[PDB]
Order: C-alpha cells, then sequence, then structure tokens
RNA sequence: AUGAUGUCAUACUUAUCCUGUCCCUUUUUUUUCCA
C-alpha cells in the first residue's frame, strides 16, 4: 500500500493524460497497483483541488461545531468545510490534544 | 561439567581435588575447565584459594557462573531484577507450555511477553506480570506457563531473598534501566559469548534455537547461559549486549576485540 | 633457571603470537639452547601445554614440531623424563581419532629413536602384567608402536622372554597383543621376521587358558594377513595343533581358530588345502546353525576365504558346501540385517565366480517369488550382481522361464521406489539378450496391463520398465510388438500426471532411440505435432524428457518436418528458456543448434535477437548461448553481419548480449576464429571505450576467449591493439570487471607472450603509488608465476651498481 | 590470493626490495643456464671449461648471487 | 631523505623520464632507469584523478556504430532497419498472430556473398601501436597533419593547386617562431598529397 | 559462475580420480565452461580416501561421472595448479 | 538512458527524471 | 589473571601421576 | 566539476541458486509481638 514518488508522477502523468473516468487504463501502467488504488492515491492526496494550506480561525471553529454535531461523521463533515476526511480528523485530533 | 561443586569441594576446605577419594576419578580436563573459569570468575587466588568474595560465591547455593550475578550486584544496582532472572535460571522444568495441538494459542502468548534484548527480560516480565495477579494459578493457565515449574522459581527467589544478609547485598531495584540489568548479567556472564556465527574462544559454529525470542533478527552481539547440542549446536537463553560494556568487565579474559 | 623458564615463555609468546618465520626463529633459537635449557623445563613447559584442551590443530602440529626438534637436539637428555612423557602420551596413543593417533605414533617414534628401548622395556615391565585390560591394551599399543619404531629385533628376544615368562599369563596375553598389533602396524615389514615371531608366538598357540588361545589365534590371523603370501611354511607349525584345536575348542576360541585357519588357507599348498578344507567343512557346516552373528560373520569370511582360495576344486565345493549353506543362510532373518546382508551377497558373487553362477541362481530363483520385500530386494541384487560379473551363458530354458517368472513377480509386487530392483531387471533382460524373445508377449502384455492401474507409480514404473527394456526389444528386431508398444504410448501421451508423462515420453524417446525413424510407427510427422502443446507444460521432468525427445528428433529425423512447424517449437523454446534447472537450459540450446542446422540459420537468428533485445530479465544469456551454438553449427561468416548489426540499437542491453554471445561463439570455435578476429576488432575496441563498466567487463571476456582460442596463429598485432585498450581499465575497483580484466590479462599473455606483459609491467612495478604497483606487482605476479623459465630472456638489459654485480658474462660467451 | 602463490619461486608483494628481486632474476637465470643444455653448452664451450666444471661454477654463482646483498 | 628532481635529471640520462612526484619513490633511480627503455609505457592518468576511468561524460552523445565495408556491402542494414521498422509498427495481436503462424523468407539472399565478405573482401583494419595508451580523449589529436604543411580543405578552398597564396610571405618570413624545429617542404627543405612539410 | 570463497586444496596431485555428479555434469572444474574436456581431474590426497569415495569434486553429490578439465584452461596448463576438489572454508 | 544536463544526473528509469523536478538550484547555479 | 597459575596444578598434576579412571574412553576392535 | 556519506527506489553482473534446523534425568541450612 505503499506509494513512491515515481508512481506518484506517473499517476498524474497518467490522469493529465487520460483524463478522470478511466482509472484501468491508468493502472493498466502502474505495475503492482490496482484502479481503486489509483482512484483513492488521486482522490486522497493528489488532487489539486484538496486545500494544502494551514486551518483559520473560522475553519476550526466550524470544524470544532461540525464535530460537536456530528459525532465521527467525517465524510459527512468534510465536503462541509472543504477539506478532506483524514486531514480534518488529524486536525481535530490535534486541536482535542492542543485543548488537554 | 562440575562447575556447582568444585567451588563446593574447595568451600570445605579440600585442596587436593585433583586427588580426592571417589568411586571413580573425574577427568582432568573436566577440572582443569572448572579451575581456568574459577580463575575466570572473581572467587580464586594466583595460588588456586578461596577469597572472601569466594566464601559469598559459595554461601548461595545456585552455579557460581549464575551466582555472579549477586557479586554483580551493587555494582550496577538492580539486585533484585537479576534476582528474578537468576530464579528463572534456576529451575529445573522447562518454562512454557507448548502442547499437542493448540500452538497458536501458546505461541501468541509466548510472543505476548516479549521483550528486547534476549529471554531475560521475558522470564523477568513473567515473574512481574504474575505479581500484582495474585500468584493465581489461573493466570498461568490462561497465558500457557506450568504451575509447577514456576513456583519453584519463587521458592528460590524467596530464598535467595532470605540469604541476602549473609552476602550483605541490599535490595536494590532501578525500574526501567535494563541496560543496567543487562550489563549486571554480562558482568556474570563473559565467558559465555559467541558471535559470527562461531564462537569467540572455542571456535565452534552455533545455530538458534527456534524457541528462543530471539531466532528471527540475528544480532550484533550476544552471550548465552547453554550450549546443549541436540540435532544442531543450539543457543539457550541468549541476550542482547553491544560489546561495549564486555571489556569492562574481566579484562584478563578479554583482549582484541 | 628463573631468567631461562621467562626465556622459555618468551619463545613461547613469540612462536604461538609471532609470525611462523618468527615461530620458526623462535624454535631454531630454543633448538639451539634445547642443551643449554635442558629437559626438565621443557618437560615441564611441553607437557601441561600437551595436556592443555584449548590448543588448536595447528597449535598441537607446532607442539609436535617442537617436540620432535627438541627430542633431536636432546637424544638421550631426557632418559629421566621417559616415564612422564610415557604417561602423557599413553592417552594419545590409544587415540580415537586418527590424526590423533597419527601423533601418538610419531611421539612414541621420536621417544624411542631418542630415549631408548630398554628404558622403555623397563618401565613397561610392571605394566605388562597389568591386571586390568585397557591398562595392558595401552602398554600393548605402546610398545607396538616403541617396536615398530625401534624395528623387531631390537626387542624380539626381550618380547620371546616375556611370552616365555610363566609368572603370569595377563603378561603372556599381553605379549601377544603387543605380537599382534606389532604385526598390524607393520604389515609387509614383518616378513623376513614371520618365522621368528611364529616360533614364539608356537608356545602361546597351545595354551590352556582360553583367552591367550583366543589372542595366540588372532595374532596368528594377523601375522597370516600381514605377510601375504609370504611364509607359509613358517606357520606350518601351527598348521597341525590348531587344526586339531579346531576340534576342540568352542565358543569365542573356535571362531578365532577358525578365523586363524581362514587366514592360513589361501596360502598352503593345494593337496594340502584340499586337507584342510575337508577337515574344517565339518566344523563349518556344524557352525552354520551357530546364532551368533560375530560367529556368522567369521564363518561367512572364512567361506569367502575358502571360496577365494585356489585348488578347492569345482564340484567338491557343489556337493559339500553349498546346500547346508543355502538352507542356513539363505532365510529372512539373513536378510533382516544390514551388514550381513551386504557380507552374504558378496560372499554369494564370490562362490558364483568360483563355481559357476548357475547352480547359485537355480537354487536361488523361488526367493525371488518370496513376499518379503527386503529378502526379495538382497536377491534381486544378488541375481544382478552375478549376471553382471558372470553372464546369462550357462542359463538353461526352464531355469530362464523360471527367472521371467520370478522377476514378473518381483515386479508385480513392488511396494516401494526399489530403482535398483529396476536396474537389475535391465542387468537380467540385456544379459540374456536374444533368448527373451519367446518370453517377450508376456512381459509386454503385463506392462500394458499395469499401466491401466488407477496408482500414478504404478504407471509411472511400468513406463520406466518400457524404457529399460526398449533396448532389448529392439535387438531381436521385432518391430510390430515395438510399433505396438508405440502405438499404445502415443495414445497414454494425453495423461494428467506430470511424472507419469514424463515417464512416458522418456519411453517414447527411448523407443525411438533404438528403433530409428524411417520404421517407427506413428510416424514423426504425426508425433512431433502431438509433442508440439507438450513443451507448454510447466513441470520440470515433463520439460526435460520431451526436450530431450525434440532433441533427439531434431538432430536424427528432421525430415519430416517442414518449417513452420520448427518454427513454432523455437518459439515455444524462447519460453522454455525461462526455466530453472539448467540442463533444460542446455538442451533448449542445442535444440536451437539442431533446428538451425535443419532448416537455416536466419530466421532463427531473427527471432533470438528480438528475444535477446526483448527478455530484460534474469535469463536471455542462454539465447547468446543458443546464438554462438547456432553460429557455430552453422558456419559464422553467416552470423556475424547480423549479429555486428545488432550492436547498432541504443537499447542499453542487447549491445551486451552481442558481446556475450561473441565469447561464447569465440570460446566455441577455438582456432577457427581467425578469419573473424579482424572483423570483431572495431566492434571490441569501440566497446572498450564506453563508459559503462559491463561493456569493458565483457569486451575483455572477449579479448580472454579470442586470445586463448587461435593461440599460435600469428594474430598477436590486433591482440596487442586489443590489450592497449585493456590495460588503461586496470584501476577499476569492481570485482566482475577486475576479474574479467585479469582473466585478459592471463589470456593475452598466453596468446602475445610475457615478453610485452613484461613490458607492460616493468615501468610500473616500482610505482610510487601503492595501490598501482600493488596492482601492477599482482599482475607480474600472475606473470611470473605463467611464465617463471620464458622471463629469464626476456628479462631487461640493466648493468651491474653498486650493489651487485647484475650483467651476466655467460650470455656475452660466444662460441 | 594464495599462501603458496606468494610462496612460489619468482614472487613478490608490493614492498619487494629491488635488491631482492635482482636477486630473484639472477638466481633464476643461473637456474635456467643450469637447466637449459644448449644455454651451457653455449655458455660452456666459448671458454676451455667443462660441462660438470661448468655447472659447478654455476652452482657457486647461485650462492655468489647471494653474496652482497644490502 | 629523498633527493630533489635536480639530482634525480643529473644522475639519470633521460631527465624528461623524470615524474614530479617520482622523487618520493622508494627506488626513484631504478624508477627513472626502467622508465627510460624503448619498450615501457606510462601509468594510465587516473591514478591522479579523483574521477574513474571514462565515467564522468555524463552528458555528450556519440554516433553508434560505424561497421566495416565489406558487411555494410552485403548491406545487411538495409532490410535490418527495415524490418525493424516494420516490427515497430506491427501490434501485440499481430506479433502472437505472426508467433503461432511464422512467416520465413524475409532476407534469405544467399550463403556465398557472406563466404566472400568474410574471405575474399577480408581486409586488415588499422591496429596502433604496441606503446600505444588510450586514455579520457585520444580520438580528437589526429594530427600526429604534420607541421609546417597546409591542410587539403585549406589549400582547396585558397586555391592552392598541387602554389598557396600565403606560401610567398610564409617563405619571404622565414620559419614560424611557434614551431622553429617544423620544416616546410618545398620552400624550405627541399612533399606528397596535402602534406607539403614536416 | 564462480564465488570468491572456496579456495580447493592447493595440494600436490596424486592417482585418485576426480568423479562428477550430474547435477553440475559435463562442468569445467576450474572456469565452469562446457567446452572440449581433454585432461583428467586428479584429486591429490583424502579427498578421495574414507567416507568421500567417488563423491562430488564440486557441491557434493553422489558422483557419476569422470571429472575433466577444458581445453581453455590446460592453454596456459592450469591443471596442474593442484586438487580441485572443493573445501568449503 | 536519460541524462538530465542542466543537473548532469543519469537516470535508471524514466520515473527517475520525471521525479527529477534539487534541480531548480542546479538550474539556478548552471544558468550563470 | 596470569597464565601459569593456570598451569601449577597442571604441572603437579603431570609430576604426581595419571589414572586410566579418569577421561576413560572406550574402544575395542578397532582397525 | 565530478570526493565521502546514508537500507530510498530503479537499472545491472556472475551460464549464481529454486533450498534446511524445537532438552533425558534431578540434588544443594540455621533467629520478636501485646488486658
Ligand atoms: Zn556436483
Ligand atoms: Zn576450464
Ligand atoms: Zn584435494
Ligand atoms: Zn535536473
Amino acid at each position: 500500500g505503499v506509494w513512491r514518488n515515481t508512481e506518484d508522477e506517473i499517476l498524474k502523468a497518467a490522469v493529465m493524460k487520460y483524463g478522470k473516468n478511466q482509472w484501468s487504463r491508468i493502472a493498466s501502467l502502474l505495475h503492482r497497483k490496482s484502479a481503486k488504488q489509483c482512484k483513492a492515491r488521486w482522490y486522497e492526496w493528489l488532487d489539486p483541488s484538496i486545500k494544502k494550506t494551514e486551518w483559520s480561525r473560522e475553519e476550526e471553529e466550524k470544524l470544532l461545531h461540525l464535530a460537536k454535531l456530528m459525532p465521527t461523521q467525517w465524510r459527512t463533515i468534510a465536503p462541509i468545510i472543504g477539506r478532506t476526511a483524514a486531514q480534518c480528523l488529524e486536525h481535530y485530533e490535534f486541536l482535542l490534544d492542543k485543548a488537554a | 561439567s562440575l562447575g556447582n561443586v568444585v567451588l563446593l569441594l574447595k568451600s570445605l576446605g579440600i585442596h587436593d581435588l585433583m586427588h580426592f577419594d571417589f568411586l571413580d576419578p573425574p577427568p582432568y580436563e573436566t577440572l582443569l575447565l572448572a579451575l581456568e573459569q574459577l580463575y575466570a570468575l572473581g572467587a580464586l587466588n594466583h595460588l588456586g584459594e578461596l577469597t572472601t568474595s569466594g566464601r559469598k560465591m559459595a554461601e548461595l547455593p545456585v552455579d557460581p557462573m549464575l551466582s555472579k550475578m549477586i557479586l554483580a550486584s551493587e555494582k550496577y544496582s538492580c539486585s533484585e531484577e537479576i534476582l528474578t532472572v537468576a530464579a528463572m535460571l534456576s529451575v529445573n522444568n522447562s518454562i512454557f507450555y507448548r502442547p499437542k495441538d493448540k500452538v497458536v494459542h501458546a505461541d501468541n502468548a509466548r510472543v505476548n511477553f516479549f521483550l528486547p534484548g534476549g529471554d531475560h527480560l521475558v522470564l523477568l516480565n513473567v515473574y512481574t506480570q504474575w505479581a500484582e495477579s495474585g500468584y493465581s494459578s489461573q493466570w498461568c493457565y490462561e497465558n500457557f506457563v506450568q504451575f509447577r515449574s514456576m513456583r519453584r522459581a519463587r521458592d528460590v527467589r524467596e530464598q535467595l531473598e532470605g540469604l541476602l544478609e549473609r552476602v550483605e547485598v541490599g535490595l536494590s531495584s532501578c525500574q526501567g534501566d535494563y541496560i543496567r540489568v543487562r550489563k549486571a548479567i554480562t558482568a556474570g556472564y563473559f565467558y559465555h559469548t559467541a558471535r559470527g556465527y562461531r564462537t569467540v574462544k572455542q571456535q565452534q559454529t552455533v545455530f538458534i534455537h527456534p524457541n528462543s525470542s530471539l531466532f528471527e533478527q540475528q544480532p550484533r552481539w550476544l552471550l548465552y547461559h547453554e550450549l546443549v547440542l541436540t540435532t544442531k549446536e543450539f543457543m539457550r537463553q541468549v541476550l542482547e549486549i553491544e560489546s561495549s560494556w564486555l571489556l569492562e568487565v574481566a579484562p584478563h579474559y578479554y583482549k582484541a576485540k | 633457571e628463573e631468567q631461562k623458564e621467562r626465556k622459555i615463555m618468551k619463545l613461547l609468546l613469540k612462536i604461538k603470537n609471532g609470525t611462523p618465520p618468527m615461530r620458526k626463529a623462535a624454535l631454531r633459537q630454543i633448538t639451539d639452547k634445547a642443551r643449554e635449557f635442558g629437559a626438565g623445563p621443557l618437560f615441564n613447559q611441553i607437557l601441561p601445554l600437551l595436556m592443555s584442551p584449548t590448543l588448536e590443530d595447528q597449535e598441537r602440529h607446532l607442539l609436535v614440531k617442537v617436540i620432535d626438534r627438541i627430542l633431536y637436539k636432546l637424544d638421550d637428555l631426557v632418559r629421566p623424563y621417559v616415564h612422564k612423557i610415557l604417561v602423557v602420551i599413553e592417552p594419545l596413543l590409544i587415540d580415537e581419532d586418527y590424526y590423533a593417533r597419527v601423533e601418538g605414533r610419531e611421539i612414541i617414534s621420536n621417544l624411542a629413536k631418542a630415549a631408548g628401548l630398554a628404558t622403555m622395556i623397563s618401565t613397561m615391565r610392571p605394566d605388562i602384567d597389568n591386571m586390568d585390560e585397557y591398562v595392558r591394551n595401552t602398554t600393548a599399543r605402546a610398545f607396538a608402536v616403541v617396536a615398530s619404531a625401534l624395528g623387531i629385533p631390537s626387542l624380539l628376544p626381550f618380547l620371546k622372554a616375556v611370552c616365555k615368562s610363566k609368572k603370569s599369563w595377563q603378561a603372556r596375553h599381553t605379549g601377544i597383543k603387543i605380537v599382534q598389533q606389532i604385526a598390524i602396524l607393520m604389515g609387509c615389514a614383518i616378513l623376513p621376521h614371520l618365522r621368528s615371531l611364529v616360533e614364539i608366538i608356537e608356545h602361546g598357540l597351545v595354551d590352556e587358558q582360553q583367552k591367550v588361545r583366543t589372542i595366540s589365534a588372532l595374532a596368528i590371523a594377523a601375522l597370516a594377513e600381514a605377510a601375504t603370501p609370504y611364509g607359509i611354511e613358517s606357520f606350518d607349525s601351527v598348521l597341525k595343533p590348531l587344526w586339531k584345536g579346531i576340534r576342540q575348542h568352542r565358543g569365542k576360541g573356535l571362531a578365532a581358530f577358525l578365523k586363524a585357519i581362514g587366514y592360513l588357507i589361501p596360502l598352503m599348498d593345494a593337496e594340502y588345502a584340499n586337507y584342510y578344507t575337508r577337515e574344517v567343512m565339518l566344523i563349518l557346516i556344524r557352525e552354520f546353525q551357530s546364532p551368533d552373528e560375530e560367529m556368522k560373520k567369521i564363518v561367512l569370511k572364512v567361506v569367502k576365504q575358502c571360496c577365494g582360495t585356489d585348488g578347492v576344486e569345482a564340484n567338491y565345493i557343489k556337493t559339500e558346501i553349498l546346500p547346508p549353506f543355502f538352507k542356513h543362510f539363505w532365510q529372512h532373518r539373513m536378510a533382516l540385517d544390514r551388514r550381513n546382508y551386504r557380507q552374504l551377497v558378496d560372499t554369494t558373487v564370490e562362490l558364483a565366480n568360483k563355481v559357476g553362477a548357475a547352480e547359485i541362481i537355480s537354487r536361488i530363483v523361488d526367493d525371488l517369488k518370496d513376499e518379503a520385500e527386503q529378502y526379495r530386494k538382497m536377491v534381486m541384487e544378488t541375481i544382478e550382481k552375478i549376471m553382471g560379473n558372470l553372464g546369462a551363458a550357462d542359463i538353461d530354458h526352464k531355469l530362464e522361464e523360471q527367472l521371467i517368472d520370478g522377476i514378473l513377480y518381483a515386479f508385480q509386487e513392488q511396494t516401494t521406489e526399489d530403482s535398483v530392483m529396476l536396474n537389475g531387471f535391465g542387468t537380467v533382460v540385456n544379459a540374456l539378450g536374444k533368448r527373451v524373445k519367446p518370453y517377450l508377449p508376456q512381459i509386454c502384455g503385463t506392462v500394458l496391463w499395469r499401466l491401466n492401474n488407477k496408482s500414478a507409480k504404478v504407471r509411472q514404473q511400468a513406463a520406466d520398465l518400457i524404457s529399460r527394456t526398449a533396448v532389448v526389444m529392439k535387438t531381436c528386431q521385432e518391430e510390430k510388438l515395438m510399433g505396438h508398444l508405440g502405438v499404445v504410448l502415443y495414445e497414454y501421451l494425453g495423461e494428467e500426471y506430470p511424472e507419469v508423462l514424463g515417464s512416458i515420453l522418456g519411453a517414447l524417446k527411448a523407443i525411438v532411440n533404438v528403433i530409428g525413424m524411417h520404421k517407427m510407427t506413428p510416424p514423426i510427422k504425426d508425433l512431433l505435432p502431438r509433442l508440439t502443446p507438450i513443451l507448454k507444460n510447466r513441470h520440470e521432468k515433463v520439460q526435460e524428457n520431451c526436450i530431450d525427445l525434440v532433441g533427439r528428433i531434431a538432430d536424427r529425423g528432421a525430415e519430416y518436418v517442414s518449417a513452420r512447424e520448427w518454427m513454432r517449437i523455437c518459439f515455444e523454446l524462447l519460453e522454455l528458456l525461462k526455466a530453472h534447472k539448467k540442463a533444460i537450459r542446455r538442451a533448449t540450446v542445442n535444440t536451437f543448434g539442431y533446428i538451425a542446422k535443419a532448416i537455416g540459420p536466419h530466421d532463427v537468428l531473427a527471432t533470438l535477437l528480438n528475444n535477446l533485445k526483448v527478455q530484460e530479465r534474469q535469463n536471455r544469456v542462454c539465447t547468446t548461448v543458443a546464438i554462438a551454438i547456432v553460429a557455430e553449427t552453422c558456419s559464422p561468416f553467416t552470423v556475424l553481419p547480423a549479429l555486428m548489426n545488432e550492436y547498432r540499437v541504443p537499447e542499453l542491453n542487447v549491445q551486451n548480449g552481442v558481446l556475450k554471445s561473441l565469447s561464447f561463439l569465440f570460446e566455441y570455435i577455438g582456432e577457427m576464429g581467425k578469419d573473424y578476429i579482424y572483423a570483431v576488432t572495431p566492434l571490441l575496441e569501440d566497446a572498450l571505450m564506453d563508459r559503462d563498466l559491463v561493456h569493458r567487463q565483457t569486451a575483455s571476456a572477449v579479448v580472454q576467449h579470442m586470445s586463448l582460442g587461435v593461440y599460435g596463429f600469428g594474430c598477436e598485432d590486433s591482440l596487442n591493439h586489443l590489450l592497449n585498450y585493456v590495460w588503461p581499465n586496470v584501476f577499476e575497483t569492481s570485482p566482475h570487471v577486475i576479474q574479467a580484466v585479469m582473466g585478459a590479462l592471463e589470456g593475452l599473455r598466453v596468446a602475445i607472450g610475457p615478453c610485452r606483459m613484461l613490458q607492460y609491467c616493468l615501468q610500473g612495478l616500482f610505482h610510487p603509488a601503492r595501490k598501482v604497483r600493488d596492482v601492477y606487482w599482482k599482475i607480474y605476479n600472475s606473470i611470473y608465476i605463467g611464465s617463471q623459465d620464458a622471463l629469464i630472456a626476456h628479462y631487461p638489459r640493466i648493468y651491474n651498481d653498486d650493489k651487485n654485480t647484475y650483467i651476466r658474462y655467460e650470455l656475452d660467451y660466444i662460441l | 590470493l594464495e599462501h603458496l602463490q606468494s610462496k612460489y619461486i619468482g614472487t613478490g608483494h608490493a614492498d619487494t626490495t629491488k635488491w631482492e628481486w635482482l636477486v630473484n632474476q639472477h638466481r633464476d637465470s643461473y637456474c635456467s643456464y643450469m637447466g637449459h643444455f644448449d644455454l651451457l653448452n653455449y655458455f660452456a664451450i666459448a671458454e676451455n671449461e667443462s660441462k660438470a666444471r661448468v655447472r659447478f661454477n654455476l652452482m657457486e654463482k647461485m650462492l655468489q648471487p647471494c653474496g652482497p646483498p644490502a | 631523505n629523498r633527493f630533489t628532481v635536480a639530482e634525480l635529471k643529473q644522475l639519470v640520462a633521460r631527465p624528461d623520464v623524470v615524474e614530479m612526484h617520482d622523487v618520493t619513490a622508494q627506488d626513484p633511480k631504478l624508477l627513472v632507469h626502467l622508465k627510460a627503455t624503448r619498450n615501457s609505457v606510462p601509468v594510465p592518468r587516473h591514478w591522479c584523478f579523483k574521477r574513474k576511468y571514462l565515467q564522468g561524460k555524463r552528458g555528450i552523445e556519440k554516433p553508434p556504430f560505424e561497421l566495416p565495408d565489406f558487411i555494410k556491402r552485403t548491406g545487411i542494414q538495409e532490410m535490418r532497419e527495415a524490418l525493424q521498422e516494420k516490427e515497430e509498427q506491427k501490434t501485440m495481436k499481430s506479433k502472437m498472430r505472426e508467433k503461432v503462424r511464422p512467416k520465413m523468407g524475409k532476407i534469405d539472399i544467399d550463403y556465398q556473398k557472406l563466404h566472400d565478405a568474410f574471405f575474399k573482401w577480408q581486409t586488415k583494419p588499422k591496429l596502433t601501436i604496441h606503446g600505444d595508451l588510450y586514455y579520457e580523449g585520444k580520438e580528437f589529436e589526429t594530427r600526429l597533419k604534420k607541421p609546417g604543411d597546409l591542410s587539403d580543405e585549406l589549400r582547396i578552398s585558397l586555391g592552392m593547386p598541387v602554389p598557396p597564396p600565403w606560401l610567398i610571405a610564409m617563405q619571404r618570413y622565414g620559419p614560424p617562431p611557434s614551431y622553429p624545429n617544423l620544416k616546410i617542404p618545398g620552400l624550405n627543405s627541399p612533399l606528397y598529397g596535402d602534406v607539403f612539410g614536416t | 559462475k564462480h564465488h570468491p570463497d572456496l579456495i580447493f586444496c592447493r595440494k600436490q596431485a596424486g592417482v585418485a580420480i576426480g568423479r562428477l555428479c550430474e547435477k553440475c555434469d559435463g562442468k569445467c572444474v576450474i572456469c565452469d565452461s562446457y567446452v572440449r574436456p581433454c585432461t583428467l581431474v586428479r584429486i591429490c590426497d583424502e579427498c578421495n580416501y574414507g567416507s568421500y569415495q567417488g563423491r562430488c569434486v564440486i557441491c557434493g553429490g553422489p558422483g557419476v561421472s569422470d571429472a575433466y578439465y577444458c581445453k581453455e584452461c590446460t592453454i596456459q596448463e592450469k591443471d596442474r595448479d593442484g586438487c580441485p576438489k572443493i573445501v568449503n572454508l | 538512458s536519460y541524462e538530465c544536463k542542466l543537473c548532469l544526473t543519469l537516470h535508471n528509469n524514466e520515473g527517475s527524471y520525471l521525479a527529477h523536478t534539487k534541480h531548480q538550484t542546479n538550474l539556478a547555479r548552471r544558468a550563470a | 589473571e596470569a597464565v601459569p597459575v593456570e598451569a601449577y596444578g597442571l604441572a603437579m598434576l603431570r609430576g604426581m601421576g595419571w589414572k586410566p579412571g579418569e577421561g576413560i574412553g572406550r574402544t575395542f576392535n578397532q582397525v
């Protein structure tokens, strides 16, 4: 399940060549990788619409508020605040460790 | 080998060990290696005479190569931990239960006690977790430990705790310094070393036992306790060292890496 | 005293810690002062060192060297120290290890050559009459070593006085043990003293004690074995009572007397041997019923010695010894033992060689029908050894029918993998030859019945029996039965079990090898298309047998198959090249050579070049081996333009394949490469200038094989031109390329000559750099090891200097 | 490498002396002149000496090659 | 402990054979005596370089290969490149289709042409001297083109028949100071082909 | 096809005859080739004597065929170098 | 083989050069 | 500590004697 | 301007090789407590 940077560059080139909805055509290039793994790797880490910035005050307030409202439903919470589920879960854990 | 009882015969004033009366004489090479070991241990003088440290060696009745734990205690503190280590090394029957069938539960119960730095710390962990548990038979049954051989280890530890004023060693502990525990073990174990898939002294090839905690993850320097040959030249009760404090103890025996 | 002892431990630490030149200098200084130091402190420092268990093999060898040098420098100086050296060396003389007993014998020889025999004799005289048998045996071994070192007449009157002494029978027993062990240590050296030792031991041979007479018979047997074949009459004084004593002794003494009789029998006169055989044959007929294992082993050894004894007739043995021997020694209890079965088999083979194998074969034919597997295996092994030793000329017709029925029942009950029984079956029917023709349809019907069995092992064994018996089926030229067997095996070719399919393929390969292509039913044009999908199998045995059959067909009968099918075979062989066993790949390369010899070397070369440029895996060196085999079998002028043009491909791996194929090609062709050295010279010159070390290493292998190939043909100019590129590459640090450089330098020194290598190394042997002069000294040391004789004439002309004269005046002499 | 390869006649090392190499070359030249019949005949019949006298002179000159070491 | 380069130059008959670091050797006189013989070779230059031998190029391009004349006269390169270009346009469906259904008779020229090119048309190539040592260059300074002689391209470009226009000024100006040992034939040393001097 | 370890004997050869197993049959004992088996293999000493009777002069299997030197090793006459039986040290 | 002339670095694979995009600092050093 | 303090007992045993019961190895009917 | 340095991956070489390992018995001291 590891991802080398060579495979990330090949995946980026394959997405820029073959579009989005083709994944088995993309996974034909990558040795020992599946199309589901390529789709998850694109939508989790390598998508350019992922906000790779720092959290604002408004983002942290909305994250703490929505984590108080809907507990442990991060796939619902994450499109509201614009981050992904892993980043917002990790930042919520970091904020609870900072509050403790 | 007669390494336990050469010290017993020397503690009773007999000096003519090679000319002592017997039904049949023991071989002179066994007595030579026993006297060479007791020269390497801190009990014999330049004239082959017992010291007062040799009287401390011969007070408590376990093997001298094990009894250098006690004289290594208070030099690296941590006396109670190596006391319980010597209690599990003083047993007769084998520890841990490996039944016909089951296997996987018993192997997982063995792996759950594993610690880095040999199986002496594993046996110390077994006595530590048996403590604060009511000394129950149900804990030993649930962890695949024989409740016949480790009660004997408890009695040996109790007897050796009672025989601590005669050696005048206090109840010392470190609570975390297992490097000090392994250093005290290495102070007790300098003769029993081998590295290079080969003995460092006798130049005999070695093979790791599968029941040891370090069967995989082959070490850089290691000591042991026993050298039983059954099929391959095996490796019983290994322990991790670095050969850095190996030169700190027994400098006459150890030179040139 | 104290300073001498301090110097003794100084020499000890210099020997055991210093260099072996410094150890040799310390040993020379110790031996120079051995009379000065004395044997006292030398013994007091050596015998604790000899008794030390921590000494290594080199340490004890150096200890034996120091003891031998000190003994040679001391001689009689260790005369008070004989007893201490003896009690140290007496466990060393009873050593179980061979090297330790050899070192103890060397120490005993040094003690006998240094001190004297009289001091050791007076030392061992109270130890001769020791009550314990172990101390008496140690004393016997030490005195035998002393008698072997000092010679037989030095203590032979002393040993006669000990054995003639009636003080104690244990000392006489020890003396006879001394005589027996000295005879065992000597062997042929006791030949002039055989009559003297026989006269010494003739008093002990008639002793009333059981153990003394037993060891006297053992010493007489040892003297008969050691002095073979001289001194037959010298033991003749023991020939009269011992033959009476075999009629008198019982138990272990009877066995010792029988062993002495069996050792004394093959040297006597023929009438005397016949009379002794007729005398001891009644005792042997009594002793066949003896249940003791060592007594039965001694009886079997005596029977083998009597059968090996000439002049014991033929009909007398077959009428006297053989029926109770077959009644007693041939049972399941005899076959249940391990060493006794082998001894009985060797004795049976020796007796069948002595008195004809037909009687033993007729008397042991029913035991192949026995229910016991190990007994039937032993009988089949003895029958196979007797048939391989003598033959099948004396076999009767009903005897031959009984043998065929016995081996058919033996093959019919084969629970284990008795492959030696299969080899025995092949040996018996190949020894029969043309006489098995009436029995052939019964054998064929039984094998074809067992081929329909449920078990795969039965079908595998039946096909193995076909593969064993195909040659003898084709000796009689009964081609209808063999063709019918080939048709049935062609039907059986669609089996799914791999071991069975490999056995069927091996049987078909045997049938094709013993019939030939023209009378082969089914024909090759129907056989090879059936064999084509079997090459896609992944099992190793199927691949090995099928590739062997395809190679036999392509070497022998390739005219029946069109070239399209051969190209399909080649395309399958490319996938077959990725196997694991090296024999499969070697036979694959041989099939590639056979197909290229059959149909032409062009399209198969293009196929191999595409495979070489296409593989990029842990294979394709075998592709280069196949390319070299194709070129060597098909006139390498036809192959070298395409191989040279394949070097222009920039695909980073095909060029190394081209160079490796060139190296393998030159190693295959040898002395025929001189037409192509000038062709491959600029390719190797361009390859040696490459950045990559792989090209330089493989080109170095090319230079090595090309230099070793056409040595002695005047192509040294191109070899020197290639050496002008190879010799800059000697500074490489990788081990493979520097091994290729060393091999290329060795090949260039063989081919061009040591003069140019000496010219290359003379300006760099005295280089200021340590590593450069070290590498140049390694190359010069290899050249001097290879060319020690020829380097004198190729030595440089250097004039005489102030250190010594250098210009030899013998070379300036003109006659 | 090998121990006998370094222990062979004419062998050397990176710290081999020039006088030792010259003495080994002279000893090898004397041994080659003694072994070869044609070289001994060319170096013997040129002067007025016997063949065995030339062999004894070469045997003396073999020890003379170790005559002045440094 | 060791003398300077002047003592080694005075002691040896060849001061040009003395190296810069030969004085620190244990036997500098023996090394100078061995280096002054006619059939010696120098140390390769990689012993002083930190760079490995023929390793630090890393950025240049080279021609692939130059075949000899008889191999190109057989003409294997033409249909070999045609077969490679035909196989490059093929698909793997067509590749296994050709694998199960082969097509031979591709080149199929003869055996006699290669037999003649191996034997009748066999030409001895150019081999260098015994003392030659290849190095990182040794492929560019091919003039060893004599000095004092103009090249054929410069003679054709300046209209020099085989009388250059600057040869009169070269004769009137004497020998050049850059190469005083160079002798120009025809005007200073009274020259075959383009090499009209030495 | 070699390894940097496994020096063989470097002993003086004798009258004992080398012997090869089928797993490494046909190989040269020195350079591991398969071309021109010319010179027979002599195995010096107690490599033959004792329990190692008729064994492999290579890996250690039960030997079936006579070992040989190739012609290329005997071009420089490496066959007189000594015993080629592998001793694992 | 793939070579970066701005970095003067050889690459075994295509993704080795595809990950060679340090190269900015080497390009700034080789710019002058 | 030193070497010959382990060798004086072996020297005294060498000067005293040796018994066959000490280090007894069983071997008979050898070839 | 190319030297050292790191288990990071990718190429490459040796006609490298498809592979093995869990103890019979058993023995060794001494000293206090509540109406
Ligand atoms: Zn083998
Ligand atoms: Zn070879
Ligand atoms: Zn050998
Ligand atoms: Zn770059």
